[PDB]
DNA sequence: ACCGACGTCTAAGAAACCATTAT
DNA sequence: ACCGACGTCTAAGAAACCATTAT
C-alpha cells in the first residue's frame, strides 16, 4: 500500500575562486571565476592548431568567437551569457603564432579515402610531431577533423577518438577535438561554454569542485567494455579513482585492471587476485597523494554485481578500521516517480506542474534504493527565480531514476546517496548542470573504450585532462 | 512519511499470498521446447509452464487436448505457498505468475492483449475506441481541455497503425510483489516500430507530470474499474475450471511521504 | 699515503626501442632500434637541401651513402657495421623532390670574397626563404658551405654557425650544417653514424635515453661565454635543464639568464635576484611538464664556484621539501691515476695494460672529490670481446679526471657521481661513447656562445633539436 | 680500502708540520716589486718572500747583501705553525713553501731546475745523460725492452733541444699537504716549444698505463734515491745556514683500494 | 555410472545508429 | 682622515688555433 518514508538531499554546492559557493556552474564561473585562478595556474592558456590547410579558417573563427562575448539562444532558463574567455576565466586566451599552427600532411586525405583509420591516427600524430619539440611553448592543442573523414570515424571495432587520445596520452600533450557539430550549432553559447571550460581544464586548471568534501574518503568506479573478434569476446575492465589531496588539488585518474598484459577475460567480473591487485593499486595511489595516511572509508561503484570473490578481495585489501561500501548502479529500472504538490491555500492536493525534484531517493528494501539523479532543481532558473528547471525536458518528459544495491554496509542511504549525487557534477567535459551517472563510471567507461581500442598503454596511471 | 510533496510510483501492491495450481505428471520425460511447440500447435485455452513437472492453470479438457491419454500419468494439485519467495527464487514461476495475473486482469474487458520483447502490453482496441469507459483517458491525452483521440493512423506511412497502451510487469522486492505500469504507444504491426519513432516522440513530448498523472489514473480506472476506493480489486483467471487463480491487488498506487 | 676507499660506478644503461637496455649506443641502434620508433615518431624523415649549384652532387652523394650500408675503417674496436638509415631507424629517409632543393644566391660568393660574415649569414637565411611556406613538406634541412668560404667562418667575436643557428631558431626549422669535413674523411662509419643520429634527433624523435632515470629529479647546468670589444668585455651566462616528462619522452631546453635585455655583467657569478629569476623560470618548465608537481631534489652544475649570494638565492628559490644540490665541475686538475691489477695466479700485482676504469671516483676530503669521466670501459669492444676500450687513446696516453666540489648536500657522493656519469652519454650530437663533461654544461656552453653571437633572441626557451 | 683493482695517484704525502723561518724587519717600507728587482739585480743565494714582512730561508750574509745596513732594522725568527692551513689561506706562504721544498729536493743532485708559466720543472742535464742513476728511466722510455734515450735533439729542427723532465707542484686539500709529479718533455729554449709539439706528441703517444707506471717509479727513484723502503726521505734547504727548512716527504705515492 | 553440450526463462548492460535541444 | 688606483700572488676558465683518429 504505502512505502517507507523517502528523503530529498540538497543540490550540492560547487567551490569557486576564493572559496565561494555556487550551485550553477556557468553562473558561478561568470560571477566569481575559476577555482585555480586565485593560484593563477595556468598564468595563460596557450593554443595550438591541428587541421588541414583548407580548414584553418574554421579554427581561427572558433577561437575568435571564444574570445568574444555570446548570449544564449536555446535553453535560456539555465543558460547564461558568455562574457569572453579572458573576462570569465580571468586569464587570457592567446592566439597561436605561425610556428604553433600545424598542418596535416596531404596523405591524411588519401588515407581517409581508403578507410584505414589506424593509418589516419598515425598520420595525425606524424603531422603533430613538431609540437612535441614545441610543447614547452603552449599548453593545449586544438585538433579539427573535417566531415570528409566521417567514414573513418567509428566503424566495427575502431574509434578514431580513442586511438588519437591513446597515442597522444604518453606524450603528455592534452588535445581537443573539434568537429562540424561545434561549428554548425544554433546555440553558440553551448559551444563557447563547453570549449572554454574544457580548454581551461586541459591547460591544468580546475574550473570547479564540490564545496564540502571529506579528504579521508576515496571513490572507485569500475566499468567494462566489449571487444568483438572472430575468436570470441574480450572484456576490457578499467578503474577510475576520484579523491582530493590534503590541499588545493583534485585527483581524477583512471587506470587499467590487468595485472599483466595479454590476460584475457570473457566475463566482466574479476577474480580475487585481480580485485586485490587493482584495489591495492588504488590504495597505493591514495597513499602517495595523501602523505602516507590511509583512507577512513572507501566507496566502490560498479555497473554489474559483486561476486563473492570480489567482496572477499575488497574486504582483504584494506584493514579493519577502514569501512568499505559496495554499491550497484543500475541505469534501467521499471519504476518512475510522480510529484504531487501538497495542500496550499485554496488549491487542494494536486500533481505539481514540474517533475520530482532531483535528490529524492526512495528506500525500497533493506538493500535496494532508488536515487533520482535526474529531476528538477530549485534556485537555478534565470528567467524566473521561482520556477524549477528540468534539464532533459526535450528528451525525457519524466525523469527515470537509477537503482542502488548495497552488497555490504550497516549505515543508512544518506551518505552513499549524497556521495553519488555530488559526484555527478564535476564532469568538466559537459556544459550542463549534472550527469545521470557519477563521474567515476563515465571516466571508467571512456578509459575502457580507450584501452580496448589500444591495449599497448596499460599499467600507467593517467589523469582526466588527457581523455576529456 | 511526515510531509509533502508526494512521490507517486507505478507499483500496485499484491495482497494474495498462495496460488493453487495443478500438476500434470508425464510418464515420458518432456522438455520446454516441445511443450511450447505443442502449445503453439494446439492453441489451448489454458496457461502452462515446466519447472520439473508441467504446471498448468486451466481446465482438464485442455491439457487432455495437448497430451494424449497414454503420456499423462497422473494429475494432482500444487500449492505455491509464499508466492513472493518462490517467484524470486524460481524464474519460471515468476513468468507463470505474471502471465496468470495479466490473464486475470484482461478478462471480459475490451482491452487487446499483446506481447513485445518479453514484455506484456494492454492495448486499447481500434473498434471500441468510443467506449464511455475511455472518456477519462481521452481527456488525459488531449490538449487545453479538448477531447483527444486514443487510436488512429500514423502520419505519412502506408498502413502503419498506432494505439495508446500500458505495459504490465511483475517485480519482486523484499518479499513484496508489485505490478508495474508504464504508458506506451503501441504500433501495429510490431516489427515496424522503427518507422514511427518520430511520431511517438512527438506524441509524448509535452506529457509532463500533469499529463502523466492523468494518464496513470485513467489507466488504473480502465483496468480495475475503480480508483482510490480504499479497497482491493479481486480478479480471477479461468473461474469455471477446477484449477483457477484469484488475486487481490489494490487500486491505490504505492506512494511515499516525508 | 692511504686515501679513502674508492668506488666504481657501473656504466649507465641506455634505453632503446620496446624499453630494453644496451650500453653501446651504436650497437643498440643497429640491433634493437631507436627508442622513439615505439611510437612510430617520426613516421618518416623528409629531407631538404641548401647548397650552391656547384656542390649539389656532394649532397646527393652524402645522402645516398647515408642510405647505404658502410663498414668501419678506423677505431674498429668500437664502431659496429652501419646498416643504412632504414634498417637502423626503422623509418624511411625521403629524398627531397624538385621543389625541396634550394639554391643560394650568387651574391653569397661575392659576400664571402668581401669577408663580411654577417652579410653571408643574412644571405643564407634569405636564400632559404623559399622553404618557409613549404615547411609542412619537410622536417630537417641540410645547409652546405663549401671550402671556399673558410675565411668567413670564425674571426674576432663572430661565428657563422652560431649566427645561423640563432637566425633559424625562431623560424622553427631544424638545420644540419655540413662542410667538406664530412665529405673528405677516411672513416665513413664515423660520419654516417654521427649524421644519421643527428638527423633522426632533429626530426623530433628520441634516439635513446637513460634507462633508470627518476622523474622527480631535475638537473641544471650554467655556463658563460666572453665577448670582448673596445670598451671591455661582458659575460653571456646561460642555463640549461635536463629532465623527463611525466609520460614517456625527452625534452632538453636552454634559456638565457638575463631577466631583461641590455643587462650587462662583468663577472660570471649571478646576483641574488638573478638566481631567483632563473630558478623560478626553471620551476615553471618543471611544473608544466609534470602537471604542476614539485621536484623532490634539484641538481645545479656550474663551471665556477658558488659564492654565498648564489647559495642563498638557490636556497630561497625552491621550497623547503626539495633538497638543494650545488656542484662545481673542475675540468682540469693536477691529479691523474694509474690502474694496478691484483694478484692473478702466479703473476703478482702489476700495472694493467689499460687505464683506469670509467666510473671510478676518489673522495679527497669532506666536500671535494674526483670522478673519472674518462677511462676504459668493458663490454663495448667489437674486435676482442674480452678486452676493454678506452676511447681517448689516439690523443691522450692516460685519462684526466674531472674534479667535483660540493657546496650543499647531505647524501653521499654516490648519487652525485651517478647522475653526472649518466648525463655524459645523452648527447645525441656525439657519435662517440660519452663526453668528458655532462651534457648540461655542454648545452649551456653552446647556448652561451649562440646568445653571445646574437643577443636579440633572449628570454625564449629553446630545445636541443635546434642547436645540435 | 678493501679490494682490487688499485688506484695509484701522483701525490706524495708531506709529513712536516712546522717551518722555522726568519723575518727581516726594516724601518722603511718595502713592496714586492722592488723586492724582486733587488733579488734579480743581486742574485741572492736564498729564497725571499713578502707577506707583510720580508721572510727568508738561508744565511744572513745574503740579505745583508740585498739590503744595506741602514735599511734593516732588526732580524728575528718566525714560527710557521700549522703549515697546511697557512699555505691554504696565504698564497705567498704557499709559493714560498713550494719553492723551499723544491730547492730541498734538488740539492747535491744532478738534475737541472727550470720554470715555465710559473710552474717548476726538474729537467735532467744533457751532460750527465749516461749516468747510472738514470738507468731505470732509460729503460722505461725504451721500446721492446731496449734502452731508450733520455736526452737528445728534436728531429727536423735547427737548434731545438729536448729532455725528459718532471713537473713538481704543491697542493693542499683537507689539511693534508701533497707533492704532485707529472712526467713531461722539456724543450730548450723555453720559448721555442711551438716547434716541437709534433715531437712531444709522438714521444708520448704510446706511454700507456704500464709504461707511465714505470716512468713514475723511475722519477720517484731519481728524485728521492730510494723506493719501497717503507719510510720517509728527509730533505733540507741550506743545511749550512742558520735559518734552514727541513721536510719529511714519503716515498710511496698516495693510493686507494676498492 | 558421470560432468560436457544445448534448450527454456529471468536481470542487466553494451555496441553500430537516430534523434532532439529544457512547460 | 677614509676608500680608490696600481703591483705582487694563487686557481681557473675561455677571446683563439693547431693536431690525430682508439694497444
Ligand atoms: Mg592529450
Ligand atoms: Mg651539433
Amino acid at each position: 500500500s504505502q512505502l517507507a518514508a523517502h528523503s530529498t538531499i540538497p543540490e550540492p554546492l560547487l567551490l569557486f575562486k576564493d572559496n565561494r559557493t555556487d550551485t550553477h556552474p556557468l553562473r558561478g564561473l561568470s560571477q566569481y571565476g575559476p577555482y585555480s585562478a586565485c593560484f593563477n595556474l595556468p598564468g595563460q592558456v596557450r593554443l595550438a592548431y591541428l587541421a588541414p590547410t583548407e580548414h584553418m579558417r574554421k579554427l581561427d573563427a572558433i577561437v575568435r568567437e571564444l574570445q568574444n562575448p555570446a548570449t544564449p539562444k536555446e535553453a535560456t532558463n539555465y543558460y547564461v551569457e558568455y562574457g569572453g574567455f579572458e573576462k570569465v576565466f580571468k586569464v587570457p586566451l592567446v592566439m597561436p603564432q605561425e610556428h604553433l599552427r600545424c598542418l596535416a600532411l596531404d596523405e591524411c586525405h588519401g588515407v581517409a579515402a581508403n578507410g584505414n583509420g589506424l593509418a589516419l591516427a598515425d598520420k595525425i600524430v606524424q603531422s603533430m610531431s613538431g609540437l612535441f619539440r614545441q610543447k614547452h611553448a603552449f599548453d593545449v592543442l586544438l585538433v579539427y577533423l573535417p566531415a570528409s573523414w566521417k567514414k573513418c570515424f567509428e566503424y566495427d571495432g575502431f574509434d578514431l577518438h580513442d586511438r588519437i587520445k591513446a597515442k597522444v596520452a604518453p606524450l603528455n600533450l592534452p588535445i581537443q577535438i573539434i568537429n562540424d557539430t561545434a561549428l554548425t550549432r544554433q546555440c553558440r553559447a553551448n559551444v563557447m561554454w563547453g570549449v572554454s571550460v574544457a580548454l581551461y581544464a586541459k591547460a591544468g586548471g580546475i574550473p570547479w569542485k564540490l564545496a564540502d568534501w571529506d579528504k579521508d574518503e576515496a571513490y572507485i568506479g569500475l566499468s567494462y567494455a566489449i571487444k568483438k573478434n572472430a575468436e570470441g569476446q574480450e572484456y576490457t575492465t578499467c578503474c577510475s579513482q576520484v579523491f582530493d589531496p590534503d590541499g588545493t588539488g583534485f585527483e581524477f585518474v583512471a587506470y587499467d585492471t590487468r595485472e599483466f598484459i595479454t590476460d584475457r577475460k570473457g566475463n566482466p567480473y574479476l577474480s580475487y587476485q585481480e580485485m586485490q591487485s587493482v584495489l591495492s593499486k588504488s590504495l597505493h595511489l591514495y597513499q602517495s597523494s595523501h602523505n602516507g595516511r590511509m583512507p577512513r572509508k572507501i566507496f566502490i561503484h560498479k555497473t554489474t554485481h559483486f561476486t563473492e570473490d570480489e567482496i572477499q578481495g575488497a574486504f582483504d585489501s584494506f584493514s579493519s578500521s577502514t569501512e568499505i561500501e559496495l554499491v550497484q548502479i543500475i541505469q534501467s529500472t521499471n519504476w518512475y516517480g510522480l510529484k504531487v504538490d501538497g495542500k496550499k491555500g485554496d488549491k487542494p492536493v494536486a500533481p505539481a506542474s514540474y517533475p520530482v525534484d532531483r535528490g529524492l531517493y526512495q528506500p525500497l528494501t533493506e538493500s535496494e534504493c532508488l536515487l533520482w539523479t535526474q529531476g528538477s532543481v530549485m534556485g537555478v532558473n534565470q528567467q524566473n527565480p521561482g520556477q524549477p528547471v528540468f534539464k532533459e525536458a526535450a528528451l525525457t518528459p519524466l525523469p527515470n531514476p537509477i537503482m542502488l544495491r548495497r552488497f555490504s554496509g550497516n549505515g543508512g542511504w544518506h551518505a552513499t546517496c549524497s556521495s553519488i549525487l555530488a559526484l555527478t557534477k564535476v564532469d568538466w567535459n559537459n556544459n550542463t548542470l549534472y550527469k545521470k551517472l557519477p563521474v567515476t563510471l563515465v571516466y571508467s567507461q571512456v578509459f575502457a573504450d580507450v584501452v580496448k581500442q589500444t591495449p599497448e598503454i596499460v599499467n600507467e596511471i593517467y589523469d582526466y585532462r588527457f581523455f576529456m | 512519511g511526515k510531509s509533502f510533496p508526494a512521490l507517486r510510483t507505478n507499483a500496485l501492491p499484491v495482497v494474495t499470498q498462495s496460488i493453487r495450481c495443478g500438476v500434470v505428471t508425464l510418464a515420458s520425460p518432456i522438455t520446454f521446447s516441445e511443450l511450447k511447440e505443442r502449445i503453439s500447435q494446439k492453441s489451448p485455452k489454458a496457461l502452462l509452464t515446466y519447472t520439473e513437472k508441467v504446471l498448468f492453470l486451466g481446465g482438464e479438457p485442455e491439457i487432455r487436448k495437448i497430451f494424449s491419454n497414454d503420456e499423462i500419468n497422473s494429475i494432482g494439485q500444487y500449492y505455491i505457498d509464499e508466492i513472493a519467495q518462490s517467484v524470486a527464487a524460481s524464474t519460471f514461476l515468476k513468468s507463470f505468475v505474471e502471465e496468470a495475473i495479466l490473464t486475470a486482469l484482461l478478462r471480459e474487458k475490451p482491452i487487446l492483449h499483446r506481447v513485445r520483447h518479453r514484455t506484456h502490453y494492454a492495448v486499447i482496441p481500434n473498434a471500441s475506441a468510443k467506449d464511455d469507459r475511455f472518456l477519462d483517458l481521452r481527456k488525459a491525452v488531449g490538449f487545453k481541455g479538448d477531447l483527444g483521440y486514443i487510436t488512429g493512423n500514423v502520419t505519412n506511412a502506408k498502413e502503419l497503425s498506432w494505439a495508446e497502451a500500458v505495459s504490465i510487469r511483475l517485480e519482486e522486492r523484499g518479499g513484496k510483489l508489485w505490478i508495474m505500469l508504464k504508458p506506451e504507444i503501441w504500433i501495429k504491426p510490431l516489427d515496424r516500430r522503427e518507422e514511427a519513432t518520430d511520431f511517438i516522440r512527438s506524441r509524448r513530448r509535452y506529457r509532463f507530470n500533469q499529463c502523466s498523472y492523468q494518464i496513470l489514473d485513467a489507466w488504473i480506472k480502465i483496468l480495475f474499474g475503480s480508483i482510490g476506493g480504499g479497497g482491493t480489486v479481486n480478479i480471477s483467471c479461468f473461474p469455471d475450471a477446477e484449477f483457477k487463480a484469484e488475486f487481490e491487488i489494490g487500486t491505490r498506487t504505492a506512494f511515499s511521504l516525508g
